């Protein structure tokens, strides 16, 4: 087997310069080739550059030429990538590929990637998400059924969790994706639908957990009559 | 293939094995790619 | 000939062929290829 | 506003083929997707088809997309929707609809006016 | 430098349906190029790489043939766990160049939105600023109007959406949008109110609420 192991999520300021990693293993590490890609959220793909560890060879597109090097050492069973003149356009998920397409009659295409990074490039400094509750009527009530949701505001750096806690509880949840303010911090919107013979009575709460620092934040949500 | 398969700078997938520590039978395939004995005897996975 | 997944000749492809004919007036022959030869016989003699 | 009308239908027997006919004039058609909606006597309404610019073929509904066609006329404002091989189920009254609002993908079910068709 | 188009964009049939698309490039080829099958945020699954070929492990489902400019790539079969965007990708040359992307999606019956709005709560007028989220539920069309109704009146240039894929179990849709204002513009006004409209829907609603209750 073959497997690619990535860091965990990074961020810096604008114009500064990043370092990353791609761990390889499995089978024999001479015998592997490593590239990088960067995936937005829904912009086309971004190939940065490409390496054989084994020989050292590398080459890199028009656009990453200069600003941008990858280095990666055996003995360390893991491939690097350098990044320069960062800008808030690369917020993205960032992703190491295998080339194992060079020695079988497979070419120039990869087949096997790691887990994937997500970067962020702001002005913004790490904090945690402040969330609040509504609380609906009971004039509106739809059908005999109502929903409940809280929003989740003023968090960075991602990623986020938004969920309720455990349990059948979740029955009817559902969630939206974020959304990044102008000042640099992300949002989040989540929603559960309750029926009227469980609505209130059932005392539901929001939970969210901010992952990057491991904060968890919870709020509970409460119809009117 | 000149005609239709090259480019200006380009043309880098195409290889072939440059140094081998001996030569091959007749009709045989090798498709390895260890690291040549460059003077040295070869070193596993690193420069040198 | 025409499949050109070869690119490389590290890692060259191979073919077993039988049970067919081998009409060489015709293979190695159009105007597609370049150059043919024959070692040890002609193609005149090859083609019987 | 959007004023459009059918004309046609009536009485056929059962088994027959017969056409619908939707017209409308004073006004542009291109700008938006035109359709068809039905109701059998007493029920709630349900959409039939509709068509487009393109012409990538069209759009139907579950209970007529397997017999039923639709076409439509830019340049004279005239659509038309087929009706293959009546059934008893098929005795209902029927709507012509714009899909109000100009260049969009959804639609808003405008029913302009409708006629009667009936199986002998 | 090299670049491509797929048409159509866009696909939607029903389970089982045959699905076909194309890929046009900049120049004319006859091996080379590549297809891929893609999903918002997701690997991508390889199963053309040259003219008309594939590795072992590549299904039988998917093929491709074409010559010159123009590469067809067709599905035999569809079903909802197939939601994704197929792709074509070309390497005659190094300045491998990606193609624009054509989605794949189910095609069903006309689903009526469950309608609810989102009014607001002390807790966030607090702050300073105020928001209210009107959603449409469940709904198969990509967009439904969701307008603004505050005192009445048709609000517009000051409200967030957001979006959701197609529900591979039922082939449904959903959708939703949120309003924001400032504490003082939220209490210059004394109704707030959301109105949808849908295709398969007998009428147009209206839900609402006020500052006074």
């Amino acid at each position: 087997q073959v497997q690619l192991v990535q860091s965990g999520a990074e961020v810096k300021k604008p114009g500064s310069s990043v370092k990353v990693s791609c761990k390889a293993s499995g089978g024999t590490f001479s015998s592997y080739a490593i590239s990088w890609v960067r995936q937005a959220p829904g912009q086309g793909l971004e190939w940065m550059g490409r390496i054989i560890p084994i020989f050292g060879t590398a080459n890199y597109a028009q656009k990453f030429q200069g600003r941008v090097t990858i280095t990666a050492d055996e003995s360390t069973s893991t491939a690097y990538m350098e990044l320069s003149s960062l800008r808030s356009e690369d917020t993205a998920v960032y992703y190491c590929a295998s080339l194992a397409s060079y020695s079988s009659g497979w070419e120039d295409v990869f087949d096997i990637w790691g887990q994937g990074t997500m970067v962020t490039v702001s002005s913004a400094s790490t904090k945690g998400p402040s969330v609040f509750p509504l609380a609906p009527s009971s004039k509106s009530t739809s059908g005999g059924t109502a929903a409940l949701g809280c929003l989740v505001k003023d968090y960075f750096p991602e990623p986020v969790t938004v969920s309720w806690n455990s349990g059948a509880l979740t029955s009817g949840v559902h969630t939206f994706p974020a959304v990044l303010q102008s000042s640099g911090l992300y949002s989040l919107s989540s929603v559960v639908t309750v029926p009227s013979s469980s609505l209130g009575t059932q005392t539901y709460i929001c939970n969210v957990n901010h992952k990057p620092s491991n904060t968890k934040v919870d709020k509970k949500v409460e119809p009117k009559s | 293939s000149n005609k239709l398969d090259s480019k200006v700078s380009g043309n880098y997938n195409y290889l072939y094995r440059l140094f081998r520590k001996s030569n091959l039978k007749p009709f045989e395939r090798d498709i390895s790619t260890e690291i040549y004995q460059a003077g040295n005897k070869p070193c596993n996975g690193v420069a040198g | 000939f025409n499949a050109t997944r070869f690119a490389s000749v590290y890692a060259w492809n191979r073919k077993r062929i039988s049970n067919c004919v081998a009409d060489y007036s015709v293979l190695y022959n159009l105007a597609p290829f370049f150059t043919f030869k024959c070692y040890g016989v002609s193609p005149t003699k090859l083609n019987d | 506003q959007v004023q459009l009308q059918e004309s046609g239908g009536g009485l056929v027997q059962p088994g027959g083929s017969l056409r619908l006919s939707c017209a409308a004039s004073g006004r542009t058609i291109s700008r938006y997707a035109m359709s068809w909606f039905r109701q059998a006597p007493g029920k709630e309404r349900e959409f039939v088809a509709v068509a487009r610019r393109s012409g990538d073929g069209a759009f139907y509904a579950d209970s007529v997309q397997g017999r039923f066609t639709v076409s439509r006329d830019d340049a004279k404002n005239t659509v038309y929707l087929q009706m293959n091989s009546l059934k008893p189920e098929d005795t209902a009254v029927y709507y012509c609809a714009i899909d109000s609002d100009t260049f969009y993908s959804g639609s808003y079910d405008y029913w302009g006016q409708g006629t009667q068709v009936t199986v002998s | 430098d090299i670049q491509m188009t797929q048409s159509p964009s866009s696909l939607s049939a029903s389970v089982g349906d045959r699905v076909t698309i194309t890929c046009r490039a900049s120049q004319g080829i006859s091996s080379w190029l590549a297809w891929y099958q893609q999903k918002p945020g997701k690997a991508p699954k390889l199963l053309i790489y040259d003219a008309s070929n594939l590795e072992t492990g590549v299904p039988s489902r998917f093929s491709g043939s074409g010559s010159g400019t123009d590469f067809t790539f067709t599905i035999s079969s569809l079903q909802p766990e197939d939601i994704a965007t197929y792709y074509c990708q070309q390497y005659d040359n190094l300045p491998l160049t990606f193609g624009g992307g054509t989605k794949v999606e189910i095609k069903r019956t006309v689903a009526a939105p469950s309608v609810f709005i989102f009014p607001p709560s002390d807790e966030q007028l607090k702050s300073g600023t105020a928001s209210v989220v009107c959603l449409l539920n469940n709904f198969y069309p990509r967009e439904a109007k969701v307008q603004w109704k505050v005192d009445n009146a048709l609000q517009s240039g000051n409200s967030q959406e957001s979006v959701t894929e197609q529900d591979s179990k039922d082939s449904t849709y959903s959708l939703s949008s949120t309003l924001t204002l400032s504490k003082a513009d939220y209490e210059k006004h004394k109704v707030y109110a959301c109105e949808v409209t849908h295709q398969g829907l007998s009428s147009p609603v209206t839900k609402s609420f006020n500052r006074g209750e």
